[PDB]
RNA sequence: GAAAUUGUUGAAAGGGAAGGGCAUUUGAUCAGACA
RNA sequence: GGAAUACUGCCAGCUGGGACUGAGGACUGCGACGUAAGUCAAGGAUGCUGGCAUAAUGGUUAUAUGCCGCCCGUCUUGAAA
RNA sequence: AAAUAUGUAAGAAGUCCUUGUUACUUAAUUGAACGUGGACAUUUGAAUGAAGAGCUUUUAGUGGGCCAUUUUUGGUAAGCAGAACUGGCGAUGCGGGAUGAACCGAACGUAGAGUUAAGGUGCCGGAAUACACGCUCAUCAGACACCACAAAAGGUGUUAG
RNA sequence: GCCCUGAAAAUGGAUGGCGCUCAAGCGUGUUACCUAUACUCUACCGUCAGGGUUGAUAUGAUGCCCUGACGAGUAGGCAGG
RNA sequence: GAGAACAGAAAUCUCCAGUAGAACAAAAGGGUAAAAGCCCCCUUGAUUUUGAUUUUCAGUGUGAAUACAAACCAUGAAAGU
RNA sequence: GGUUGCGGCCAUAUCUACCAGAAAGCACCGUUUCCCGUCCGAUCAACUGUAGUUAAGCUGGUAAGAGCCUGACCGAGUAGUGUAGUGGGUGACCAUACGCGAAACUCAGGUGCUGCAAUCU
């Protein structure tokens, strides 16, 4: 027998296809696997795993977030990956030029940056384009502005949101939410 | 009908399954229960050398 | 313990600033290997001056051969030894050609008399016996009267075979 | 009832050795501690105020605040499987600046020099600490010191 | 670096045997455990 | 027109239960492969 | 005085008997021997000869024989109980 | 005043120089805190290891425990009652202790060859009716840990002191 | 020290049994020998892991090829069938 | 301990010695000598605001406690408390 | 070196008995108008530095002194202890193996070191 130093038979943790279902998206992995193999290129690498992320991995990337980080230093030129979809922002009042390159693009986003006289790329031109990921930048959107984080690590002086369905006062505002109610969380 | 009353027996052996974790260390840690007096200087302090080093690029 | 070797073996207090060239000390001692008999060394040291093997230093080991391996001799022997309720001190003599091969049947006659094991013995002094009419001990003397001849009576011869077609003979 | 007070249990431990009662000597309080700085902690019994409580007897921690009377230390104490953090409103008779370090500081202000004093020579370091080595060779003499050849006693009683 | 680049040796049980009729003594008592010094060399040896 | 359970015929084994595992002898029975 | 021997150790010294295994399926590597051409025991068995072509080998089955084998389900610290 | 246990430290989040900020603080641009600018790289600061490290969410079962060595309380005691640390059994077969939950050995995919462990080798029963030195003769001998008990006290039986 | 007295209980009975007395008993030494699901080497299954390979013009890209380690299991979880 | 009318074992007066052998409400254990004990002087901080922290801990609550911040005061020559 | 004021470590500074102390300084010491405190100008307050004294304080030295401090293969590798065994023993307990290791004892040595400021044959 041996002494064991260390859990047997353990999965790495990690996807390795999308767990979705999606042809095309299979087919996009195709080709980046490829890339990723053959290109000792970083970006395919971080761009094969960003295609296995599931959704709530790939939060939107907005076209105002889009839009600052082309205000980065030297960044107005580049072209801006985001494995995800792009959603459309009305509160930026002036929108840059360049060329996003993503999963998907809401109609009013696809719009806004087209009006600016941007382009929408998908990943495979994206690929053709920029094989080694040139002149790239890539962009992730929040994943813990999900509302669900708001009730992680629900306890007491932890200060973070009851599951609660119905609310106003008299849902649970009452003992142990005030000094006045028996004690404060 | 007694039965047992207490043991730490097998206890350590569950508490090392997962760890005892080290204790976490942070490079700028909270001034969590400092003294406000100087905290509140000390803000001042640091707004000031703020202002200084925008002052350094304008 | 097994078949003995007999050591010489010294060693010496490790060095210091203020003293170095520390006393030396030697046992003989023995043992089966030089491994226990460095261990049994620093065994009695420890139990005559302050040292332990570990602020101590062997400085040789050497087998003491025997002189006249040959000649038939004479030993006296003491020893101490722990019996179950109290410990004791000791003196047999025993006859053999080696001091070694004197060692290997104390050993075992400490054992088989006294049911002393040899964790339980402390070899005081072996030494030949020189001039007889020194020989103390009678199951000794026998063994030393002069033109001596003894026969050996109902001879066993051991069989090769389980079956025989004889009956045996113990004639000798 | 079983009994669990707050200095329950310390009666030796809080007691005050042996001839050394009454004031505390004066430098105690001229001691200066500044965030940063790793104290010992030990409670003097003759100073019930600010005292730790006996769970962080003969623990070191680190200032995290400086006030009137007092230092501010955290200790990471660990309950469960885990650490957390715990932080000690001390009065300064019942710390003291650790040592724990002085011999790492020594060897870094030495580490500076011998490393600056070959570097303006000639390379050629060496300053990590190694471990004791097993000893070399060497030839012991006899010159004035013959080997003592010593036997096993007898048993004897004394008494 | 030399040494961890081996993989720990795999012997099988002594070929002669283990000397000794009970293993879990100190070789200095007729067992096998403990530094037993040079005599390494011949027990590995039946092992290898 | 199953099963429990029964009659008959055939084969076999049985010194205070029977049934089971690994293995092979002996009997019966059988597949495949040769070309 | 000069040897021998035991004991312990070493040899990239030679060599006999016996057992189990023969995964892999063009080539590709590291070598060895040769003046060479070539050869080889060097990244996993081939060569030669015979017997049967069948219940011979094998499967199944029943029985016999050696060793072994408590009644499952459960609740229990603990069940063949 | 031990041993065993136990806190902290062994650097880049480090060391040194220069001299900004403030309403705190000093007699005091004094200090305190936070900085800007500058100097020194893997013998960059002990060992050994690392089938990597870190982090998040959600959920089962469980919440009668029992045992062994050691420490240990109550009890004359218990196959009794109760704590400490570890290792076990429970949840686990396999080899050994004839037998057996917990001892000893050793932890399990299907198999071949080899070697062993603990324990054994007269016959049951695989394996020396092996070698060697003593001891012991029982008109209820003795015969291997845990373990399946014996004591004070005696012997001019015998052995060595 | 071994042995003997001290030494009394209930069905007939247990160094495991037979039996053993210069032992097949007690103490101690030395060898050799027997054999575990363990150790070494090999094949095969599976699990985990790391590499390689979309180039058409034939057959699985959740595939194909190489390599290494690992395999006990109640309550219980998940997976592939 | 040594001394002083009534005065005695014990009244009140003095001096020497005195590491605490006392006292600090109370159980006990810590602690304390120009004090933490005894005598006196002046007092209400046993007050107002809302957070942090330690013990028990789920790192909830409650009890009790600790160090600050913002007030207003007490005392003291003052540092302070 | 002495001494004083303020000290730091808080007996190698303490304790018991005796002796010695130049010079300065400390001291004891004189007084009761004034602030101030008492049963008592003893303490405490003030005034003189004038009238007096090294007696005491203080400092130092002596002592097979008490105590205290330090050291040592003095005791002791003792006691105790972590680890090991199908070790001994009816038990109680005890050896052994790889380690860690005291306390009393005994013997020697020692008896304040020192910071800032002022002063002094
Ligand atoms: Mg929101
Ligand atoms: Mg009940
Ligand atoms: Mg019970
Ligand atoms: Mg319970
Ligand atoms: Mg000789
Ligand atoms: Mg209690
Ligand atoms: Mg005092
Ligand atoms: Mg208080
Ligand atoms: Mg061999
Ligand atoms: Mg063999
Ligand atoms: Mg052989
Ligand atoms: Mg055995
Ligand atoms: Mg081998
Ligand atoms: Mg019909
Ligand atoms: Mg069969
Ligand atoms: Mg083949
Ligand atoms: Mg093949
Ligand atoms: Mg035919
Ligand atoms: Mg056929
Ligand atoms: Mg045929
Ligand atoms: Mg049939
Ligand atoms: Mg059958
Ligand atoms: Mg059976
Ligand atoms: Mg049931
Ligand atoms: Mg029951
Ligand atoms: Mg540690
Ligand atoms: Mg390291
Ligand atoms: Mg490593
Ligand atoms: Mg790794
Ligand atoms: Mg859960
Ligand atoms: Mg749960
Ligand atoms: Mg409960
Ligand atoms: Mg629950
Ligand atoms: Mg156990
Ligand atoms: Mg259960
Ligand atoms: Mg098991
Ligand atoms: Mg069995
Ligand atoms: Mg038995
Ligand atoms: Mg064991
Ligand atoms: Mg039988
Ligand atoms: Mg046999
Ligand atoms: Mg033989
Ligand atoms: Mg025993
Ligand atoms: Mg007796
Ligand atoms: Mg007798
Ligand atoms: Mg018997
Ligand atoms: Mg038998
Ligand atoms: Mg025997
Ligand atoms: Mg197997
Ligand atoms: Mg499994
Ligand atoms: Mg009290
Ligand atoms: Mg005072
Ligand atoms: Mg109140
Ligand atoms: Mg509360
Ligand atoms: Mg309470
Ligand atoms: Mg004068
Ligand atoms: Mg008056
Ligand atoms: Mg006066
Ligand atoms: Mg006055
Ligand atoms: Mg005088
Ligand atoms: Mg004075
Ligand atoms: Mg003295
Ligand atoms: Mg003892
Ligand atoms: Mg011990
Ligand atoms: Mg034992
Ligand atoms: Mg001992």
């Amino acid at each position: 027998g041996i002494d064991h130093t260390s859990k047997q038979h353990k999965r790495s943790g990690h996807r390795t296809a999308p767990k979705s279902d999606n042809v095309y998206l299979k087919l996009l992995v195709k080709l980046y696997t490829f890339l990723a193999r053959r290109t000792d290129a970083p970006f395919n690498k971080v761009v094969l795993k960003a295609l296995f992320l599931s959704k709530i991995n790939r939060p939107p990337v907005s076209v105002s977030r889009i839009a600052r980080a082309l205000k980065q230093e030297g960044a107005a030129n580049k072209t801006v990956v985001v494995v995800g979809t792009v959603t459309d922002d009305a509160r930026i009042f002036e929108f840059p030029k360049t060329t996003v390159a993503a999963l998907r693009f809401t109609a009013g986003a696809r719009a806004k940056i087209v009006k600016a006289g941007g382009e929408c790329i998908t990943l495979d031109q994206l690929a053709v384009r920029a094989p080694k990921g040139q002149n790239t930048l890539i962009l992730r959107g929040p994943r813990n502005s999900r509302e669900a984080v708001r009730h992680f690590g629900m306890g007491p002086h932890k200060g973070k949101a009851p599951r609660i369905l119905s609310t106003g006062r008299k849902f649970e505002r009452a003992r142990g939410r005030r000094r006045s109610k028996g004690f404060k969380v | 009908a007694k039965s047992k009353n207490h043991t730490a027996h097998n206890q350590t052996r569950k508490a090392h399954r997962n760890g005892i974790k080290k204790p976490k260390t942070y490079k700028y840690p909270s001034l969590k229960g400092v003294d406000p007096k100087f905290r509140r200087n000390h803000k001042h302090a640091l707004h000031g050398t703020a202002k200084a080093l925008a002052a350094a690029k304008k | 313990m097994a078949h003995f070797k007999e050591y010489q073996v010294i060693g010496r207090r490790l060095p210091t600033e203020s003293v170095p060239e520390p006393k030396l000390f030697r046992m003989r001692i023995f043992a089966s290997n030089e491994v226990i008999a460095k261990s049994r060394y620093w065994y009695f040291l420890q139990k005559l001056h302050k040292v332990k093997k570990a602020s101590g230093e062997i400085v040789s080991i050497n087998q003491i051969n025997e002189a006249h391996p040959t000649k038939v001799k004479n030993f006296g022997v003491w020893v101490r030894y722990d019996s179950r309720s109290g410990t004791h001190n000791m003196y047999k003599e025993i006859r053999d050609v080696s001091r070694v091969a004197a060692v290997e049947t104390l050993y075992q006659d400490m054992a088989a008399r006294h049911r002393a094991r040899f964790r339980s013995i402390h070899i005081l002094k072996v030494a030949e016996i020189e001039k007889t009419a020194d020989v103390k001990r009678q199951y000794v003397k026998q063994f030393l009267t002069k033109d001596l001849k003894f026969p050996l009576p109902h001879r066993v011869q051991k069989s090769t075979k389980t079956f025989s077609y004889k009956r045996p003979s113990t004639f000798y | 009832g079983k009994s669990h007070g707050y200095r329950s249990r310390t009666r030796y431990m809080f007691q005050r050795d042996f001839r050394k009662h009454g004031a505390v000597h004066l430098s105690t309080y001229l001691k200066v501690y500044k965030v940063g700085d790793i104290v010992d902690i030990k409670a003097n019994g003759s100073i019930q105020k600010g005292m730790p409580h006996k769970f962080y007897q003969g623990k070191t921690g680190v200032v995290y605040n400086v006030t009137k009377s007092s230092v501010g230390v955290i200790i990471n104490k660990m309950v469960g499987n885990r650490y957390l953090e715990k932080r000690l409103n001390l009065r300064v008779e019942h710390i003291k600046h650790s040592k724990c370090r002085q011999e790492f500081l020594e060897r870094v202000k030495a580490n500076a020099a011998k490393r600056a004093e070959a570097k303006a020579q000639g390379v050629a370091v060496q300053l990590k600490r190694q471990p004791a080595q097993p000893r070399e060779s060497r030839i012991v003499s006899t010159e004035g010191n013959v080997p003592q050849t010593l036997a096993p006693v007898p048993y004897e009683t004394f008494i | 670096q030399a040494n961890n680049f081996l993989w720990p040796f795999k012997l099988s049980n002594p070929s002669g045997g283990w000397g000794v009729p009970r293993k879990f003594k100190h070789f200095i008592q007729g067992g096998s455990f403990g530094n037993r010094e040079e005599f390494i060399n011949k027990l590995v040896k039946s092992m290898n």
